[PDB]
């Protein structure tokens, strides 16, 4: 094997759809959510009828080879992550890759970059991190650029994913490597990152 | 209705075996259309299959597990196990216990499902530090807008066990999610916009665990 | 060479399976001559076998719990796996892999053990131990027999390990019977048997370690003494 | 199932037997010790012979229902607990019912000690573990004169079932794990110990008072 793609949107109460692959061997093939990972959920009992004690907002339609999720009103809910899937053959099972959709049409969420400074406490950790924080980009996108002034750099690998926050508002972090010997040989690192085309400098002291 | 209560150990060493538990309510009938099921997901990535029990003591799984997998229930005693041979540290995931149904001749329902847990597995080689302070007792940010601690030194697995907001204000103190910091070995802490300088008008003190080596730790300068 | 361990968690609720691991070395999985066994040890007294794989690759185990009872070896790693499947709280005991060898024509005996390892059955789960320092203290020095150890509090379970200057100073250690909180947590005085006097001219450092969590620790104690 | 006596007594230097004597039908046999809990340690690896780690003290007998453990030169070890193993009854292994044996007339012995007040991390949680380590004594029976303020049976109590330790002479250390309430009240800790006969002293000054 199946395919899915990686993500789509419209606002609330609009329509919507989602692709899939499919078989017509395979025709009970059909889709799912799954919210963080959380207590999944199937949608249709094979590829276009809604089962018993399952609600309507949505259909999978007829469609064979390629599953086909349109949504009529968009909710809340549409936004957590979203399979297709089907019986294999002699006991096995057949699985997709999922989609974490988003609803845009939500109010958005800009700009929140920030930088946090360390403080000399940290260095007893090993550590002076830039506590380079990640908030409030619509979709979540950042891009790898990063300065010390003239220094040399160890940056390690720090740069999370856009991911999942309380009020909506895409976050993620880049909490920069900085070890007490490394600060010790480097000291003036800075949070140059472009969060959604903007960026923030302070660079740091303890 | 039907319910699917599903229960194992939390955490393991790399190099180990796994097992896992699953009991329902409502019937066990070896016959009728009804099966039972197993799936798995690393955190960061998709579901995935593993093996079914179908109506009669028909079972099956995907060839490309076979060596390392075996599957029996116990209905005389209420249970369900999945064994597992030889975790790979890529083995580490979220786990799920589930039922099937029959439709038409060789033609199934796949539709519901226990509450999952995650299969923990790590590397043993970790250590004992305690958690250190961010805090303002050095000039990290005015009292206005800080958090006093919740790093811990560094160690080869993630995670320390990082949390911020899940109260009623689920807006403006909204989250900063982190999951890693590669400081010559791996470490985390993450912080808040918040007021604080010390623990003498709310909990602002912040004290930790890391989770591949369990042992909750705390310090405090204010 | 021969060696052998039971690799393992360490507890377990009541209704759930218990499932376990162990290792070839210095030996071949093709021994006409030897083979392998896994044991239990009842809390503080008897000896109980389970169940043997042999290099014929036949099976074998007691009748008395035959349901309740597994073994395989997966040959992609040649390691031996022990499973039982629904425990009750009389199961917590030290179980043992171990190696069997044979004269022959059904003779056998076992030639080697593992260390064995403890497991204990409860609807409880574990505690995270509490440290601190043991040596004679600001009001005493003339002990009768001089120690110094990393005391422990509130643990549970029993597993944890302790010796003194970078663990290596292990002089007069052994295990004292293991204190007991009405909670279910446990604690622990163990020590090195080492001088009260020596330390204007020679001083010590405790190290410790957990188990149930790697927590690895050491501290100095140098000058812990004001006083007879 | 093999039936085995609770345990024999016979002293230093001197020698016995031991012997598994229930539904001996299997007929090569084998014979192990556990000591201090340790893992188990072999002696006999058919029912006359022995290999490198105890190759004269012990001996190894043939009956048909005694499978039978011949012990010489007695020594502080024998305090150990030993075991029968018959091969089964096809496919089939087995275990006897152990024995804890008990080597009398031995020295032992009245304690040597350290004694202390806790370090301050438990004053600092108004708890107040004052410790005798019980130790170094024999036989391993324990008779009580610690009755000074209490300081026998309080809070965390292990004046109970001593251990062996590598000195040989056994251990049996103890809490006062009470409240700060412990210096308000009790102030002398006189850890007086009897192993058959004899006794030996050691206190300290309470933390807070
Ligand atoms: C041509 O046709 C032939 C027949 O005409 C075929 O021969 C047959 O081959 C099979 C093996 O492929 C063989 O299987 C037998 O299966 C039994 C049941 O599974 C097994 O018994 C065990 O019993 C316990 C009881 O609790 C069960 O729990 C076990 O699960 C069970 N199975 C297993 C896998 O354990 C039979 O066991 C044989 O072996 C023991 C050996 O004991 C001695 O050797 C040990 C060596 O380590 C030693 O430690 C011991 O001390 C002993 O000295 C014997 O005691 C048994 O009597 C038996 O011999 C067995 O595996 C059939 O028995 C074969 N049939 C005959 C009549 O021999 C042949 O494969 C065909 N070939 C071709 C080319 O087509």
């Amino acid at each position: 094997a199946l395919t899915q793609p990686p993500s789509v949107s419209k606002s609330l109460e609009q329509s919507v759809t989602i692709s899939c692959t499919g078989t017509t061997t395979g025709n009970s093939v059909s889709w799912y959510q799954c919210h963080s990972g959380t207590a999944p959920r199937l949608l249709i009992y094979d590829v276009n009828k809604r089962p018993s004690g399952v609600s309507d907002r949505f259909s999978g339609s007829k469609s064979h080879n390629t599953a086909s999720l349109t949504i009529f009103g968009l909710q809340a809910e549409d936004e957590a992550d979203y399979y297709c899937g089907s019986y294999g053959s002699g006991g096995s099972l057949l699985f997709g890759g999922g989609t974490r959709l988003t609803v845009l049409g939500q109010p958005k969420a800009s700009p929140t970059v920030t930088l946090f400074p360390p403080s000399s406490e940290e260095l007893q950790a090993n550590k002076a991190t830039l506590v380079c924080l990640i908030s409030d980009f619509y979709p979540g996108v950042v891009k790898v650029a990063w300065k010390a002034d003239g220094s040399a750099v160890n940056a390690g690998v720090e740069t999370t994913t856009p991911s999942k926050q309380s009020n909506n508002k895409y976050a993620a972090s880049s909490y920069l490597s900085l070890t007490s010997d490394q600060w010790k040989s480097h000291k003036s690192y800075s949070c140059q990152v472009t969060h959604e085309g903007s960026t923030v400098e302070k660079t740091v002291a303890p | 209705q039907v319910t699917l209560m599903e229960s194992g150990p939390a955490l393991v060493k790399v190099t180990q075996t796994l097992a896992v538990t699953c009991t329902f309510s409502g019937f066990s009938i070896r016959d009728s259309g009804k099966g039972v099921a197993w799936i798995r997901q690393p955190p960061g990535g998709a579901l995935e299959w593993l093996t079914s029990i179908y109506w009669d003591d028909t079972k099956y799984h995907d060839t490309s597990l076979k060596p390392r997998l075996t599957i029996f229930r116990d209905t005389s005693q209420t249970q369900v196990i999945l064994i597992l041979t030889n975790m790979a540290p890529l083995d580490t995931a979220t786990y799920y216990c589930g039922r099937i149904n029959n439709g038409g001749g060789w033609k199934d329902h796949i539709d519901f499902w226990g509450p999952g847990l995650l299969v923990t597995v790590s590397s043993a080689s970790t250590k004992g530090p305690s958690v250190f302070p961010l805090a303002p007792s050095s000039r990290s940010t005015s009292e206005s807008t800080a958090a006093l601690g919740c790093l811990v030194k560094d160690y080869f697995p993630e995670p320390v066990t990082v949390s911020w907001n899940s109260g009623s204000l689920t807006s403006g103190v909204h989250t900063f999610p982190a999951v890693l910091q590669s400081s010559g070995l791996y470490s985390l802490s993450s912080v808040v916009t918040v007021p604080s300088s010390s623990l003498g008008t709310q909990t602002y003190v912040c004290n930790v665990n890391h989770k591949p080596s369990n042992t909750k730790v705390d310090k405090r300068v204010e």
